[PDB]
RNA sequence: UUAUUGGAGGUAGAGCACUGUUUGGACGAGGGGCCCCGGGUUACCGAAUUCAGACAAACUCCGAAUGCCAAUUAAUU
RNA sequence: CUGGGGCGGUCGCCUCCUAAAAGGUAACGGAGGCGCUCAAAGGUUCCCUCAGAAUGGUUGGAAAUCAUUCAUAGAGUGUAA
RNA sequence: CUGGUGACUAUAGCAAGGAGGUCACACCUGUUCCCAUGCCGAACACAGAAGUUAAGCUCCUUAGCGUCGAUGGUAGUCGAACUUACGUUCCGCUAGAGUAGAACGUUGCCAGG
């Protein structure tokens, strides 16, 4: 239930396009106990984890040094490309 | 109430002749006959054939007995 | 104020005991009585409405307010603003006097009277009574009346529910069909 | 309104105003109080 | 079940419509009248600054006495006018408060006119 | 033949065809569906032909949902006329389809049956298509 | 001309809150084929309602980019 | 005037869409109105709030007039938008 | 704290539950008078105070609805390069919807407590 992520800076349209081509997925982390953080996660790894935990399963996100348990609040998908364009992670109060 | 637009309305005694029930209520009816009241005044009297006191439904009195059943009438008629 | 006296003393006591009202103000009361006569025949003949107005004036002891059509309907041959009815609103002493007479005299005079319907409540503690003829009312004379006509009597009560309204009318001595 | 009307001051006869009226609705010559410049006062003005 | 209307809410709607064309400047402050079942209240108001220059009421001890509500209203109108005179207010626009200009409301207005406030 | 019962305007501007599908890009009523990968007008006739083909193969055991409806009327001038003198009479009714739009949805059959049924439908339609399933 | 600031306006996109268009679900106000003033139940359920999904030059709960109008406004021309 | 001319249609004015979020903008482009009306249907002062639906009620019917409740405008605004 | 009267885009509303009454505000009591009903003292007006917190009203709780609402991403788009592709690429701008969240108001003046 753990997948590593990398933080992101301000991005141009080209950068995000390169990220998705690389196979990484742009994402944001929000919720209780966390400020909004923009993160990138590998698509394949995310898909494996979500299968293990399910759609609403709690996930351990390696947000920089800290690790935050998160849920997939929402995701954006491209039907033609069969690719997840964006993922929203909601922090869960424990 | 506007003046001159309404019909003349006066307290009148409504009397049930059958049961001799007297009550005072307002009406526009004028009666030549006038009757005294408990209060020291005389009012025109309206005579009623029937009233709440006299009417059978109100009283619950059964003027006529219920119709006999077909079995009952047969036995009674022929004495069997 | 015989009907009012009963309400003030006997009826109030019965209702407050029955429904466990915290305050006297809670106890239900009859706000108004409105008598409505619909006269579509007036469209055909103006006189028919005039005769009705006189009858209602005699019955209630106050001049009726002529009611004019809200809209035009071809089937009824109705044009908007045409006088097709009369209404009277009875309040205060006039209301109690009329109501006591209705239960005491007019309702008894009703032909083949089997009591008033118990189901004639709007669901908001308001009761409407329909009279088949105005001959039932004592003031009206059979010779004077050219055409027998019915009337709608609406009794508006402060009571929230029909059951509370039914109790108020029963306490007044209104006959019910049961 | 179907007709043009000229209103003349009753006192001086001056055709101070022009107006319109429906002849069927208002068959009689229409009259109304209008300011008269010559008189410098409001006066009855009647349709000619 | 028949609903009973709140009289104050109804008059307040009527007041708002009156208020569209009526406002109190420092030069010509608004005289607002509020009328209850038992009391009548008057305030001189400058709407631009949103400040009340003067006040007089039947509930006030000096004005309070045993009198008919119209009689009291006259006293309130005389009182407010004298106070306005102290503040140098001679020209005012009367705000009826949405109440009809008759009886108590009129008596207060007339009293202020007699005292010297110009309507 | 699917068509609107009435329209406020019978003669309308022809729809914009450039861009990607606004909505109906996901299978929502069925297990499987047909996704458009190209843009084209879809006529009422084309819908019916595709529908009849897919139902026949399915044998009516499965349920068919037609996602696209031909709302827009289109006009055609009478034959052998010169330009001008007003727009022509209504000739047909069409649905604008852009890449991503799910044309039809199928349920109550095995995937293999659905894939063949949608294939048979695809050959009746102007656009290129891809077989698609509900995604979770 | 650009920068900065303020404003008017309803397009692209989007959306379905309105006016129309429309797909699949349920579901019924009220009686008919149906079983009693003495009840029921295998159409219509047309009213309506509800959930999900779509459509619009003359639909809009929304709403850009630009362009436009200005500013005791600065830089350059 | 005219996607040659004739024939057909049209000619002024008003409203909308085309019109590309200021304004303006064409085609024999898509839609409709006008050549009035009102003596109040004008002015002012004061007062007032709809359509529709549900339920109860006689003549009375889906629908007349009456009553209560809900109803934010789906009403009305002389006459197109 | 309460009331009168103002400001503000409902974060301010609606709904539901609860609480409150020397004063105040109502309900309320009458219609003699001012005044009133296209009928009605219902309302309006006026004269009052027997009764009552029942309701309105005021206060408290709430997030069901309405309202507000990011960040991130997306659509669209100015400009540019490339192309003729129901286009592509880069840059700036950047929605709508949705999501986290906000929110059961915040305040000016005057008179009382
Ligand atoms: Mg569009
Ligand atoms: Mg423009
Ligand atoms: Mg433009």
């Amino acid at each position: 239930s753990l997948k590593s992520i990398i933080r992101q800076g301000k991005q141009t349209r080209s950068d995000l396009k390169q990220l998705r081509k690389s196979g990484k997925v742009p994402a944001v982390v929000y919720g209780y106990g966390t400020k909004n953080v923009s993160v990138k996660v590998d698509e394949v790894e995310f898909i494996k984890v979500i299968r293990e935990v399910g759609r609403n399963g709690v996930i351990e996100l390696g947000v920089g040094s800290k690790t935050i348990k998160v849920m997939v609040a929402d995701y954006q998908f491209d039907p033609l490309k069969n690719q997840i364009t964006h993922i929203d992670f909601l922090a869960i109060n424990m | 109430m506007k003046q001159g637009i309404h019909p003349e309305y006066h307290q009148v005694i409504f009397l049930d002749t059958t049961t001799n029930f007297k009550f005072l209520s307002g009406s526009t009816k004028t009666s030549s006959e006038m009757m005294e009241w408990e209060d020291g005044k005389e009012y025109p009297v309206i005579r009623l054939d029937i009233s709440s006191d006299s009417h059978p439904f109100y009283t619950g009195r059964q003027k006529f007995a219920a119709a006999d059943g077909r079995v009952e009438r047969f036995n009674k008629k022929f004495g069997l | 104020n015989r009907l009012k006296e009963k309400f003030n003393t006997e009826v109030t006591e019965n209702l407050m005991k029955k429904f466990n009202y915290s305050s006297v103000m809670e106890v239900p009361k009859i706000d108004k009585i409105v008598v409505n006569m619909g006269v579509g025949d007036a469209v055909q003949n103006s006189k028919v409405l005039d005769n009705a107005v006189e009858e209602l004036e005699l019955i209630t002891g106050q001049k009726p307010l002529v009611t004019k059509a809200k809209k035009s309907i071809a089937t009824f041959r109705l044009r908007e603003g045409m006088p097709i009815g009369a209404k009277v609103t009875l309040r205060g002493e006039r209301m109690y006097e009329f109501l006591d007479k209705l239960i005491s005299v007019s309702l008894p005079r009703v032909r083949d009277f089997q009591g008033v319907s118990k189901k004639a409540f709007d669901g908001r503690g308001n009761y409407t009574l329909g009279v088949k003829e105005q001959l039932i009312f004592p003031e009206i004379d059979y010779d004077k009346v050219s055409k027998v006509r019915g009337m709608d009597i609406v009794i508006v009560t402060t009571a929230n529910t029909d059951e509370e309204a039914r109790e108020l009318l029963a306490n007044f001595g209104m006959p019910f069909r049961k | 309104m179907r007709v043009n009307v000229t209103l003349a001051c009753t006192e001086c006869g001056d055709r101070n105003y022009i107006t319109t009226k429906n002849k069927r609705n208002n068959p009689e010559r229409i009259e109304m109080k209008k300011y008269c410049p010559r008189l410098n006062k409001y006066t009855l003005h009647r349709e000619t | 079940m028949i609903s009973k209307i709140d009289k104050n809410k109804v008059r307040l709607k009527r007041h708002a419509r009156v208020r569209t064309n009526l406002s109190g400047t420092a030069e010509k402050p608004r005289l607002n009248v509020y009328r209850s079942n038992k009391h009548i209240y008057a305030q001189i108001i400058d709407d631009n600054k949103g400040v009340t220059l003067a006040q007089a009421s039947s509930k006030d001890s000096d004005i309070a006495t045993t009198a008919t509500k119209v009689e009291l209203a006259t006293k309130v109108g005389e009182a407010i006018a004298k106070k306005a005179a102290d503040k140098g207010i001679k020209e005012i626009v009367f705000d009826r408060g949405g109440y009809l200009y008759h009886g108590r409301v009129k008596a207060l207005a007339e009293a202020a006119r007699e005292s010297g406030l110009e309507f | 033949m699917l068509l609107p019962k009435r329209v406020k305007y019978r003669r309308q501007h022809r729809p914009k065809t450039t861009g990607r599908s606004k909505g109906g890009n996901y299978v929502t009523f069925g297990e499987f569906g047909l996704q458009a990968t190209t843009t084209s007008w879809i006529t009422s006739r084309q819908i019916e032909s595709a529908r009849i083909a897919m139902t026949r193969y399915m044998k009516r055991g499965g349920k068919v949902w037609i996602k696209i409806f031909p709302h827009t009327p289109y006009t055609k001038k009478p034959l052998e006329v010169r330009m001008g003198a007003g727009k022509g009479a209504v000739e047909g009714w069409i649905a604008v389809v852009k890449p991503g739009r799910i044309l039809f949805e199928v349920a109550g059959v095995s995937e293999e049956v659905a894939r063949e049924a949608l294939r048979l439908a695809s050959h009746k339609l102007p656009v290129k298509t891809k077989f698609v399933k509900r995604e979770e």
